[PDB]
């Protein structure tokens, strides 16, 4: 696992292409300077849960509007079926990678939203919730799924398992034992930062084009 | 309490992993590798050249892996080299109980470790080739 | 008969309302095969280097020379995600007919036999 | 003697396995022990046999396009899970110099 | 690790004490607090003592709480019913919850039913403030075991020898005369 | 320490392309 | 061997009040009707046909109903120990139990005995 | 507990966290130094630590309602470790806020954030808290051979540094220097060697670059 | 292993997929192990089956063997055939009423809720134990009393990372008791889980006096009946194409010991010859006899291996009486030896040649109060074993009290299995007590047989095995046909 980082490290300093180009448009400022957007000021967990409920009312609104109620997405955003599917039920409800992406990153921000929100009914600790966020973000890949969807990301599930090594090694040294509670999230954390730094326009433009297929409709005019 | 066991598996399973390694190897240096890489007590050097041995000596027909191994062991150490004019001493002593192939096999084996020059030369000195003090075997 | 009370104060439960809920279905964490080998281990660095006591420790543990295989212990706190598998992979054409086209070949399961699904008892029932 | 074959034999056996692996569903190491491919046939396995199990002789690319330097290294062929010393197939096979010594000596006394 | 509690931790305790036994009530003392200082003040003051569960109904309600025994009676603590209180983890899905019983809406008086088994229905209608713990809901249960004459009432009532407060969460209880 | 051994890439191998040193070199 | 064993002792084993065992036997036998020796499969064929003529149709173990959609496969099969045996079960199944049994299933019956006629 | 700014949706669509996580450098270096150090005499200290389960909630209740839930709710100690007033009297006040000293132009630019300034007393002791997250070395001449323009050489000729990484070869006849029987060998040329004096024990050098250093 | 037609295109071509499928089934523990991660499971359609992976040729070949709701009808007739044992014994357990809880149908494969399937309503009341397992000993009925008791039935199907069934007992049982949703009658009663993939079985619970022993051989004697299971085992069978070679199913019957090989580590307990005396006359014609060194034989039958506690005479010296001291001192020996051995090396059943020792044994054992101690009822002639110089020689010779351990199997259990080994074991020590010496002369068939050192028996091959293992059955019958007179060729 150190030699993996000390690749990871050389190499990024290698490809550093320079800014090379220039454009600074300015989204939450045209957003707010509309009629439609008011601003406030809450508490973290609270939009938390917010933020959770509203994915999952779009994700169903996509559902039911595209008729499928055979099919039933539940509040840990896993999407059953509810019988057993004819086949032009089978072919009319598959769903793409960008549905599936949307998916399992809402997925893991619940599962982080729900550590959080454990700490603050009262259930569980400051110590516990950070040993269980170091949990999820180095187990990413065995909670959620996204890998299915986009098996690029399983160079996130290896930097994540190296740095863990890493910490453990130098974690659990002396008087410490091999048992769970060391939780120190910001290494894995980062790296789950930049994955979304860079899926966020992936996500957009393909989130785009599935709305405006299902608004507009398919254009088979001039392929 | 304290068991004593006298099964004598230890033995017995050093011998059943060295007959692995050597049926697991190809040539008798990437054998002589494993088990130079695998470690266990002085007490067994001297399995190791009779059982490399009798490992020779049950085959069907003879090929030079068994030799070479052996004088490898003995061309590293001198254990070996002390444990093989033993070995010589005995088996000769005892030959009159192998059927003619494994005979010839053991046969073989000697000349072998005689003309690579891993045995003095001295060891002949076991047979006083009377007629009365030698078996027809 | 009638069951007593036990007139307390605490309320009933656990305590952080299964917040830390470990998982079992598996062998105890002292006894599991790691466990074992853990052990066997352990004995295994300790006679590293002394000739034999013909001492008998248990079989896991005779002198091994040659420095895994076996059952594996699951995280006690991820708890696995279960879902319904709900395609029955039955030839259609062979349940109806008797007469597959693909013989040997189909990847389905030759099955003539008609029954209630796993669903269906569900949707009787609960509308019954 | 030829180390570009044993090379061959530990990618073509590995070919295979692998082949049989995404023949069901998963690559997973795990999965598919070794004990499911080399079992014999008789117990219900699948009855392979290795050369692919070997460690290949290694020397010094640069001396060795000259003189036949040796061996120094000794890199792996296939994975086993531990030690577990899958057996070879020519330990079972004999050589031909050997054979053709045995034969013209066992048809002398034939004779 | 399979198996989730899906309400909030209790605060408190009441034991209530009837022909068929004891039963043992934990209350939720901020899920609705009206309902629980109410309940625990009528309590306080034996109010609920020789007290008949004067309506019954197979696997749905046991009733009671009234200390007239029509069925219609009882009067809360503050002069006039108050007003429900709901809660999003507290739900009418499982035998042995508590709630107080109404005729309509803000009608909360001082009558109280258990429940014997889900009864998706009432969600929102009533106001869930107790569950009954472990041993004792086999207690509750039996106060059910009766036979009915019609208007669901029992021929040989259970009623409630005596109350006791195991652990009383609000400080400001002075009960009335 | 890399003397002319080994996988440039251990990729199409089949094996982890470990490399130890003749242990019986003497 | 055993299979003929079985269709002799038929008459016993029910008359003595076999559930357990002549259960055993309807469904153990139901379960080799998968043999790929059609001299197996003849006499299981045969041993099943002898117990329903003592332990009537409406109370055989695998019902008549899971029972014949697993033969009208084997009627195909053009060896004649298992074409002989299996065509002597559809009769008397055709000719008693008759109602267990589909419009459809009939005449898919129909056109395959079009081919025993040979 | 920690409040940020939204910006949402008039409908309840959606909700942005309307700002960026700005952070002084050696404070936030110094607050994870302290966490590193309480959680290690935790993990020393408790007898049976139990990690919690995942998911934490079932797949079938709804998100929960922080009105109804966690609104009053006592929000339950943090990680937060003892300064000792003696020591730490510089920094015993605002350590462990969210922005520490946001409000208070003397250190910082203003609200927004930016451009810290601080005075030794502070920094020492920020310096002190942060000792085990940090490296104990003064100078370069540990990274000798494991710089970048080392593993740069090493990777433009192929050849791995005992403790370097490994990459794929950047690309991929007779000679008479090479006769074996012309050489004198005496101590054998390794990938250190090749390494530190690139042009001379190298023979296609390209794209490689020159390490050295005595500093 | 499982030694024209006009047929379509697809029927010349396509692979056939039976035996691809049938290498799936058998490898299918190894290939669908629960501890290999993903996080996520699947559960087939109708029944308790977990698939960890998408494996579609094992999930047809699974989905074949539990075809037409075998899973319910194992589970609905196991519950029948417990219902009925108890109305056998309702008075003998005072028992007033038993009583079978209409199967909500789905009962039988939903897994995180359950409801009971048993009610056994009391005549009187009943001392109910606190919760512990099956094959688990010392009760004391102290802790609660109830007039209501149920049975809860749980079918699994292990796998090899996860076959352990006595903790998946007392796993569903803690988790359906405390659960919230569970709908039980009472809080007393007992859950009874069964490993459908390796025939295994345990339950964990209250008990209350004389259930335990009932529920032990009603279970043990399901597991070998069930119609429903008998039909399963036989899918199996059937989706491997395996087939048997031996006739006659061997000496396998409801004796105990085709189960007692299985896992659950068993000894066989040998004290009759703890005390030992031989005589040699004098000159005054009176026959003076001295004792000599004894040994408790300990054998643990599927590995072969003989703990031989050798008693030195020295314990002879002046303790009152000899016999029942013998008695204490066994005991308390046996127990030294079970503290000395590692923990996964430790009996759960012991079995006593001499019952009357069971008592001294259950005192000394109160250290290990789940290790169930019976007595035998298959005398097995470990004694004969004083027969044989090495075991004899050793124990004569000793000059202290001292334990030792042999094999008996020496090599056999290479290539036959430990019931085989058994098997021969057996055979060899009977006719080694009946007459002892044309067994000798049997066991030595050939003037170059031999034995090795570390050896207790001669090297055969398995032909000379078969012929002399024939051997000695006809001198055993001969010897029976002398001394109780009877013509053998008609038994
Ligand atoms: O649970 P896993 O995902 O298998 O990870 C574990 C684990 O880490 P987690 O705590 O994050 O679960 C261990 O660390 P400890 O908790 O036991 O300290 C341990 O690593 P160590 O044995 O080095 O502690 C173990 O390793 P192994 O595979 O040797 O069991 C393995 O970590 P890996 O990711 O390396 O498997
Ligand atoms: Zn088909």
């Amino acid at each position: 696992s150190y030699q993996k980082l000390l690749k990871y490290y050389v190499l990024n300093a290698l490809k550093h292409r320079p800014p090379k180009a220039q454009k600074k448009r300015y989204l939450f400022r045209s957003f707010k300077a509309t009629k439609f957007f008011q601003s406030t000021k809450l508490d973290w967990v609270e939009v938390g849960l917010q933020v959770c409920r509203q994915g999952y009312n779009m994700l169903n609104l996509l559902i039911h509007r595209k008729n499928l109620n055979y099919l039933h997405l539940d509040y840990n955003f896993n999407l059953k079926p509810v019988k057993t599917l004819t086949t032009k039920e089978r072919k009319k409800s598959r769903f793409g990678n960008a549905f599936h992406l949307c998916r399992e990153v809402l997925r893991l921000t619940k599962l982080v939203v729900d550590s959080h929100v454990q700490y603050r009914l009262g259930n569980v600790d400051a110590f516990q919730l950070a040993d269980g966020l170091q949990y999820i973000f180095a187990h990413v890949g065995q909670l959620t799924g996204m890998y299915r969807y986009k098996y690029k990301l399983m160079r996130q599930i290896r930097m994540c398992k190296d740095l863990k090594h890493l910490i453990y090694y130098r974690f659990n040294t002396g008087p410490v034992g091999k048992g769970p509670g060391c939780g120190f999230w910001a290494a894995g954390w980062r790296v789950w930062l930049f994955f979304m730094r860079g899926i966020t326009p992936l996500l957009e433009r393909w989130l785009g084009n599935l709305l405006a297929r299902q608004f507009e409709g398919r254009h088979s005019k001039g392929v | 309490v304290t068991i004593h066991d006298k099964t004598e598996i230890n033995l017995v399973s050093f011998r059943r992993t060295i007959y692995l390694a050597i049926q697991s190897s190809l040539d008798f240096e990437e054998c002589a590798h494993k088990l130079l890489k695998m470690e266990f007590p002085e007490s067994q050097t001297k399995e190791l050249c009779n059982m490399i041995l009798d490992c020779c000596a049950q085959q069907r027909t003879y090929e030079k892996f068994f030799g070479l191994l052996a004088g490898r062991f003995c061309m590293l150490k001198k254990e070996y080299m002390e444990s093989f004019e033993g070995i010589f001493k005995e088996q000769y002593d005892t030959i009159h109980r192998l059927e003619t192939n494994k005979l010839r096999n053991v046969a073989k084996m000697f000349a072998h470790l005689l003309y690579t020059d891993s045995l003095p030369w001295s060891v002949l000195e076991c047979i006083k080739l009377s007629e009365e003090t030698t078996t027809s075997s | 008969v009638v069951y007593k009370s036990t007139r307390s104060a605490k309320p009933v439960g656990p305590e952080d309302m299964g917040a830390t809920a470990v998982y079992e279905l598996d062998t105890e964490k002292e006894r599991d095969a790691q466990a074992i080998f853990e052990r066997s281990q352990k004995i295994q660095e300790e006679l590293r280097g002394k000739e034999d006591d013909k001492i008998y420790r248990g079989i896991n543990n005779y002198q091994k020379y040659m420095k895994r295989k076996g059952p594996i212990r699951a995280p006690e706190h991820l708890r696995a995600t279960v879902r319904w598998d709900y395609q029955p992979d039955i030839c259609k054409d062979y349940k109806e007919t008797g007469f597959c086209g693909f013989g040997d070949s189909c990847k389905f399961l030759h099955d003539r036999s008609d029954y209630k699904h796993g669903w269906q008892i569900e949707r009787e029932l609960d509308e019954g | 003697n030829t180390q570009e074959l044993l090379d061959l034999l530990v990618k073509c056996e590995n070919k295979i396995q692998t082949r049989i692996k995404i023949g069901l569903n998963s690559k997973m190491p795990s999965r598919f022990p070794p004990v499911v491919f080399y079992t014999p046939k008789e117990l219900g396995g699948l009855g392979m046999l290795s050369m692919g199990h070997v460690l290949i002789p290694q020397s010094d690319l640069r001396w060795s396009k000259q003189t036949d330097v040796g061996i120094t290294h000794f890199r792996s062929g296939m994975s086993h899970e531990e030690d577990q010393l899958i057996p070879n197939l020519y330990r079972y096979i004999q050589p031909w110099e050997s054979e053709f010594i045995d034969s013209q000596r066992v048809w002398a006394e034939y004779a | 690790s399979n198996i989730y509690i899906q309400e909030p931790p209790t605060n408190g305790k009441v034991l209530l004490k009837t022909t068929a036994g004891d039963i043992d009530i934990e209350l939720w003392s901020k899920e609705a607090p009206k309902a629980c200082r109410n309940f625990i003040q009528l309590c306080l003051e034996a109010y609920y003592d020789n007290t008949i569960f004067h309506r019954v109904v197979p696997g749905f309600i046991v009733q009671g709480g009234d200390p007239t025994g029509t069925g219609s009676g009882g009067e809360s603590i503050y002069g006039a019913p108050f007003k429900d209180e709901f809660h999003s983890r507290l739900r009418f899905n499982r035998r042995g919850l508590v709630a107080m019983a109404n005729a309509g809406s803000h009608d909360n008086g001082s009558q109280f039913f258990f429940t014997l088994g889900r009864a998706d229905e009432l969600n929102n209608k009533h106001t869930i403030f107790g569950k009954v713990t472990g041993d004792t809901v086999y207690n509750m249960l039996r106060l059910s075991e009766v036979d009915i004459d019609d208007d669901e009432r029992p021929h040989n009532p259970h009623k409630i020898k005596s109350c006791e407060v195991l652990f009383n969460p609000f400080d400001d209880i002075i009960p009335r005369e | 320490m890399y003397n002319g051994i080994g996988l440039p890439t251990p990729r199409g191998s089949g094996t982890n392309g470990y490399v130890q040193r003749n242990l019986s070199l003497v | 061997q055993a299979a003929d064993l079985i269709s002799r002792t038929a008459v016993v084993m029910k008359t003595c009040q076999e559930e357990k065992l002549m259960g055993h036997l309807g469904v153990v036998l139901y379960e080799y009707l998968g043999e790929e020796y059609p001299e197996v499969l003849g006499s299981i064929l045969g041993a099943l046909k002898a117990i329903v003529n003592v332990i009537g149709m409406h109370k055989m173990t695998p019902p008549i109903k899971d029972l014949l959609p697993r033969l009208t496969p084997i009627l195909k099969n053009r060896h004649e120990k298992v074409q002989e045996n299996c065509i002597d079960l559809v009769g008397r199944i055709a000719d008693r139990g008759a109602e267990y049994v589909s419009a459809r299933e009939w005449m898919r019956i129909c056109f395959e005995l079009l081919e025993l006629l040979k | 507990i920690r409040d940020v700014p939204v910006l949402y949706h008039i409908t309840g669509a959606i909700s942005f966290v309307n700002e960026i996580p700005w952070v002084i450098e050696p404070v936030y270096i110094s607050q994870w130094g302290s966490m590193w150090i309480m959680m290690r005499r935790e993990k020393r200290d408790r007898r049976h630590f139990k990690r919690m389960r995942f998911p934490p909630f079932d797949d079938e209740e709804p998100p929960l309602d922080y009105a109804d839930n966690i609104l009053d709710v006592e929000p339950l100690e943090a990680i937060q470790l003892e300064l000792d007033p003696e020591e730490d009297a510089p920094v015993l006040d605002w350590f462990y806020d969210h922005q520490p000293l946001r409000d208070s132009r003397k250190y910082v630019n203003g609200s927004t954030y930016q451009r810290w300034q601080f005075t030794l007393p502070m920094m020492s002791t920020l310096y002190r808290l942060a000792n085990q997250l940090l490296t104990d070395l003064v100078d370069d001449n540990y990274f000798y051979l494991f710089d970048l323009k080392a593993f740069f050489t090493s990777k433009a000729l192929n050849m791995a540094i005992p403790g370097g990484p490994k990459f794929e070869p950047l690309v991929r006849d007779w000679n008479e220097f090479n006769d074996i029987n012309k050489i004198i060998i005496r101590q054998p040329i390794r990938t250190e060697y090749k390494i530190a004096f690139p042009y001379l024990y190298n023979n296609l050098p390209h794209h490689v670059h020159l390490t050295w250093y005595h500093t | 292993w499982e030694k024209w037609k006009k047929l379509t295109n697809a029927q010349r071509s396509g692979l056939n997929q039976i035996p691809n499928r049938r290498f799936t089934l058998w490898w299918s523990p190894t290939i669908n192990r629960a501890n290999v991660y993903v996080g996520f499971q699947v559960q087939l359609d109708l029944t308790g089956i977990f698939m960890h992976g998408k494996i579609p040729t094992l999930k047809i070949s699974l989905i074949q063997i539990f075809r037409a709701h075998l899973w319910q009808k194992i589970h609905e007739s196991i519950v029948m055939d417990l219902c009925q044992v108890f109305d056998q014994e309702l008075d003998a357990l005072e028992i007033e009423t038993v009583q079978k809880e209409t199967i909500h149908p789905r009962k039988s494969y939903k897994m995180n809720s359950s409801c009971a399937d048993i009610l056994l309503f009391a005549s009187y009341k009943w001392n109910v134990s606190r919760p512990s397992l099956l094959a688990d000993s010392k009760d004391v009925m102290d802790s609660t009393t109830t007039q209501k008791y149920w049975i809860d039935i749980q079918l699994r199907w292990g796998d090899y990372d996860s076959h352990d069934i006595e903790r998946y007992a007392r796993a569903k049982f803690l988790d359906y008791t405390t659960d919230n949703m569970s709908i039980y009658p009472s809080p007393t009663g007992v859950l009874i889980a069964i490993d459908l993939a390796y025939n295994l079985h345990s339950a964990y619970g209250n008990w209350f006096p004389g259930s335990k022993p009932l529920i032990q051989q009603a279970m043990a004697k399901i597991m070998k009946a069930n119609p429903a299971l008998y039909v399963l085992r036989e899918r199996i069978r059937k989706g491997l194409q395996l087939y048997s070679s031996e006739p006659t199913e061997p000496y396998l019957s409801s004796q105990n010991y085709g189960e007692l090989f299985s896992n659950q580590i068993i000894w066989f307990v040998d004290d009759t010859n703890v005390y030992r005396v031989t005589i040699h006359k004098t000159f005054e014609g009176n026959l003076t006899t001295k004792p000599i060194n004894g040994a408790i034989f300990i054998f643990n039958p599927r590995t072969g291996q003989l703990f031989l506690k050798i008693i030195h005479t020295s314990v002879w010296a002046g303790q009152k009486r000899l016999g029942q001291l013998a008695k204490w001192k066994t005991a308390e020996e046996v127990a030294a030896l079970i503290r000395s051995l590692p923990v996964e090396e430790q009996p759960k059943q012991i079995i006593v040649t001499r019952k009357g020792m069971l008592d001294p044994l259950e005192v000394h054992l109160l250290d290990f109060p789940n290790i169930v101690i019976k007595g035998s009822e298959l005398q097995l002639p470990f004694q004969a074993c004083l027969k044989v110089e090495k075991f004899g020689d050793l124990i004569l010779k000793a000059t202290e009290p001292q334990m030792v351990l042999f094999n008996l199997y020496d090599d056999w259990l290479k290539t036959i299995s430990s019931y085989t080994a058994f098997s021969r074991l057996i055979l060899i020590l009977r006719a080694l007590h009946v007459n002892n010496d044309r067994a000798k002369v049997i066991l030595k068939p050939d003037k170059t047989t031999i034995t090795e050192p570390h050896h207790i028996w001669p090297t055969l091959t398995d032909e000379e095995w078969i012929k002399v293992e024939v051997q000695l059955k006809d001198l055993i019958l001969a010897d029976y046909g002398k001394k109780n007179n009877v013509n053998v060729a008609s038994l």
